[PDB]
């Protein structure tokens, strides 16, 4: 998971 | 420990649905291709991030795409015309794409080590989607002898989503394209683009709440009666  | 609710935007679809979507739950949404599934998982992406007073849960997001349909710049619209700070809104929703199916799984234990990181923040996970919950078991999962397998994959991974609902108090929201099966969600929402291109919801197999139908525009706020 990434932040966007 | 007390459930919370999620607007949607629509005042119509909130009373559908008792207020919101629940925590403690997986609401999954049906319904064909261009239905508005995935615009429903925009705006709750944002609604949920509202303080509980404009009906969200001061909350954070994490995100699983299947299909590779999540777009930034409709977070950003839909955030700037609600008041919100596109980028602080971008920036509390934690995205992943799924390669697979068995990726998709491993995403569901790999998305607890955030959810216990922000648990006691005052931006918890309180926002789980899955778009698409059915995609990638639908292609990998085909012909004699995969509805059995598929059915009993699905339910293991419908099951690891309501244990994160259910033990970190988080709404899970799922979709499924849909053109006799068993489910697992919680609540399941029938969604139809009508006359007009209204969007029209209704809720499937729940006797004892609302019998009718939601009818909400597909706008630059995410959805709105």
């Amino acid at each position: 998971f990434h932040t966007a | 420990a007390t459930i919370g609710r999620i607007s949607t935007g629509s005042k119509s679809l909130d009373k559908l649905l008792g207020g919101g979507i629940e925590t403690q739950a997986i609401t999954e949404v049906f319904g064909e291709f261009g239905s508005g599934k995935t615009q429903l998982a925009h705006t709750l992406a944002v609604m949920v991030q509202l303080p509980p007073e404009e009906g969200g849960l001061n909350g954070s997001v994490m995100w699983i795409d299947t299909e590779n349909t999540f777009r930034p710049e409709r977070i950003r619209e839909i955030a700037q015309n609600r008041g919100l700070d596109p980028d602080e809104v971008l920036k509390h929703i934690a995205y992943a794409r799924a390669f697979n199916s068995n990726h998709q799984m491993l995403l569901v234990q790999q998305a607890e080590d955030m959810i216990k990181e922000l648990l006691n923040t005052d931006r918890p996970v309180k926002l789980l989607i899955v778009d698409s919950l059915t995609s990638h078991f639908r292609s990998e999962y085909i012909g004699r002898g995969a509805l059995a397998e598929r059915q009993q994959k699905l339910a293991k991974h419908l099951a690891d989503l309501h244990r994160l609902a259910n033990l970190y108090d988080i709404a899970v929201f799922v979709t499924n394209q849909v053109q006799i099966l068993a489910h697992s969600a919680t609540l399941r929402v029938y969604l139809r683009k009508g006359k007009g291109g209204k969007r029209i919801a209704r809720l499937i197999d729940a006797p004892h709440l609302p019998e009718g139908e939601a009818v909400f525009s597909i706008t630059e706020k995410g959805i709105e009666d």
